[PDB]
């Protein structure tokens, strides 16, 4: 029922390796009879029961039993589970790829396209059947019959090059060790929750709850060049033979595809349509940032100076990359006053949950409560039940993962586990997601502290939570988050704004000791620092946009030198000798690949409809929240991404408001 | 995966 919430989540989280792997045969075997049998039908006997509807009825049956098999890898505890998922990944996207390119299916769906009455079916029912034959085409099934044997090889190949690149990422435990000097300038509720050796040091490992606090704090420069060198040497040997192998199958693919280079492959599935706009978007804001970048360097060297001058180090005359992040940190002190370990007082973990869940029930017109004694995969794990505020519609759940483990993902992503599509008996299936992020513990005797820049990633995260939640589609492929990829870091980015408004940080704060709020003038100088050090964070991300632009177009290049040659040209602080940041780079066969540049487009959609519709009349206007969510989350994929932002904003979107918000144009 | 730039 769509009122109801019991049954509706299907999910299991108790399964053994040997139920994953048993699992895994069962759904191949019983999906594979679905995809023979539609097969096996005569072209002249297919019509939309017997082979649309066949299809979508096991696409949304296979989607939420692959859910339970190759979710566990990146949040079980049990690393003999996450093993299990890691093969039941391997063994289930070789049988994704065998079976989009089945010939039979190819020619099935093509002809009912053509003898169907297209004005008879519902329009999402018409996507489906263009989109199927857009996707049976770019697999080169309109192509010869040795063709596609190539094709198929090298997918099958390609698929288990990208597991294996964030396997070797997720699972590596390199950690370094260092004394209670070396490790200067940290505080002590950092230094009491590191391991200790046998000699009185502390082990300090590579994640991003360890590594990032040192090299924003540590004012021990060997120590931060240690942590530097090692980070962007992560599995450096084994993913560069990765990156040598999968760059040239995706250039090789997308040649017989008739394509010229592998970004103008994925390009065509994008808002962004071409390679060329990519480009002259770039470069036009990278240019616009050079005085910012200019500027900022220039003060940091000046801070490097006096500081090893105070502090009798030696001075090199040159910003490494294991000075960015200190400085950087400084420039925040003292140009806007902002101590994010004081600031942190203020943001208890529930506190912000609290006032996280408070402003969008509100903004969307939703109704939030937590499930006791849910069903979870691991014991800090909570489960919230998402209704309709008016009409009690149960619209879907999601879990919220939020303290850092060992083999967890390392990251900070959300995950749909069920589509909020119609199931084969007309019903509506609930959907689900999952938040899953690695905030700071609780340590000294305090509750969890987050920084503000925690903060604004828990609302970033949210927001594809809330996608995933509202999108309410037919079929489960066009459900949830599945929009262009430069698309859906629009909802997210979006809900970041909220973390800079001073009414909605007065709702999101309260100090863990004695329940005091932030002051005014602290508050105000908060949200006057969202421009700090913009100019260097944003041609970083030039800097990886270029990089992954740069690797699927040209052909045979060194993908260590291409990121040094950027991080120089455009950045203007050098790259290590000796890394190689690409070999780290997840997003390369995280589904990014020749797409990194869609978080700097999406921002420009995002900064768009919230300048032009809800900072002009009211952030908390339900009115224009409801308007958010009936048009650019609820319709999922089953629209695309632009027609979606004209029903929004009812013109073109434009950068007045994106250049704006950055001090620019 | 479904979330954060790096
Ligand atoms: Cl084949
Ligand atoms: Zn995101």
């Amino acid at each position: 029922s769509s009122y109801t919430v019991a049954g509706r989540n299907v999910l299991r989280w108790d399964l053994s390796p040997e139920q994953i792997k048993t699992r895994t045969e069962e759904l191949i075997v019983q999906t594979k009879q679905v995809y023979d049998a539609v097969g096996m039908l005569g072209i002249e006997e297919v019509t939309y029961e017997n082979c649309l509807q066949a299809l979508a009825d096991v696409e949304v049956k296979y989607i939420v039993e692959r859910t339970m098999l190759d979710f566990p890898q990146h949040v079980s505890s049990d690393k003999e589970v996450r093993a299990a998922s890691t093969e039941a990944d391997k063994r289930l996207s070789r049988f994704d790829i065998e079976m989009s390119m089945r010939g039979d299916i190819f020619e099935r769906i093509v002809h009912l396209q053509e003898t169907c009455d297209l004005g008879k079916i519902k329009p999402e029912a018409r996507r489906y059947l263009e989109k199927s034959i857009k996707m049976g085409k770019r697999n080169g099934l309109h192509l010869p019959e040795q063709v596609q044997n190539e094709i198929k090889s090298m997918k099958k190949r390609m698929s288990e090059l990208c597991i294996d690149f964030n396997k070797n990422l997720n699972e590596d435990d390199t950690f370094l060790v260092f004394s209670k000097a070396e490790l200067g300038a940290l505080p002590d509720d950092f230094i009491d929750s590191l391991e200790k050796t046998d000699d009185d040091k502390y082990k300090i490992t590579l994640k991003y709850p360890h590594y990032f606090p040192v090299m924003k704090k540590c004012c021990i420069p060997e120590t931060r060049r240690r942590m530097e060198m090692a980070f962007n040497t992560r599995c450096k040997e084994e993913n560069t033979i990765i990156l040598q192998q999968l760059l040239p199958l995706r250039t090789k693919v997308a040649k017989l595809l008739g394509y010229s280079t592998h970004a103008d492959f994925v390009l065509e599935m994008n808002t962004a349509k071409s390679t060329s706009r990519v480009t002259a978007f770039l470069d036009d804001l990278s240019q616009k940032l050079k005085p910012l970048g200019e500027a900022e360097r220039e003060f940091i060297l000046n801070l490097k100076k006096k500081e090893c001058k105070d502090r009798g180090f030696e001075y090199d005359g040159k910003i490494n990359a294991w000075d960015l992040y200190y400085y950087m940190t400084q420039t925040e002190e003292l140009k806007y006053s902002i101590d994010q370990e004081f600031l942190k007082e203020y943001f208890p973990i529930e506190v912000v949950t609290e006032g996280l869940l408070n402003t969008y029930q509100e903004l969307l017109g939703l109704s939030f409560e937590q499930m006791t004694d849910a069903h979870v995969w691991n014991k800090s794990v909570t489960l919230y039940t998402v209704k309709d505020k008016a009409t009690g519609e149960v619209l879907g759940q999601f879990y919220l993962d939020l303290y850092p483990r060992e083999g967890k993902y390392n990251h900070a992503a959300c995950f749909g586990l069920q589509p909020g599509c119609l199931l084969p008996d007309g019903s509506r299936m609930m959907a689900v997601a999952a938040l899953v992020v690695n905030f700071s513990q609780p340590v000294a005797g305090r509750p969890s502290l987050l920084r503000h820049d925690e903060v604004r990633t828990y609302f970033h995260e949210f927001g594809h939570v809330m996608h995933q939640i509202c999108a309410q589609t037919d079929f489960a492929r066009f459900s949830g988050t599945n929009v262009e990829t430069d698309f859906v870091e629009v909802p997210s980015q979006m809900l970041e704004n909220w973390v800079w408004d001073v009414d909605s940080l007065r709702r999101l704060s309260k100090h863990y000791k004695d329940g005091s709020p932030i002051a005014d003038d602290l508050l105000e100088k908060l949200v006057a620092s969202r421009l700090v050090n913009t100019g260097l964070l944003t041609l970083r991300q030039i800097v990886l946009s270029k990089v992954d632009q740069s690797l699927h177009t040209n052909t045979s290049l060194d993908a260590a030198s291409e990121y040094a040659k950027y991080c120089s040209e455009i950045l203007g602080v050098a790259a290590t000798p000796g890394t190689n940041m690409p070999a780290t780079f997840g997003h390369l066969a995280g589904g990014y690949d020749g797409q990194y540049y869609g978080y700097l487009w999406s921002e420009v959609f995002s900064m768009d409809m919230f300048y032009s519709c809800f900072k002009k009349e009211g952030i908390m206007n339900p009115e224009v929240g409801m308007k958010y969510r009936n048009l650019i989350l609820k319709p999922g994929g089953s629209l695309d991404g632009m027609d979606m932002l004209h029903n929004f904003l009812k013109r073109e979107p434009n950068q007045k408001a994106f250049l704006m918000s950055r001090g620019l144009h | 995966y479904g979330g954060f730039r790096r």
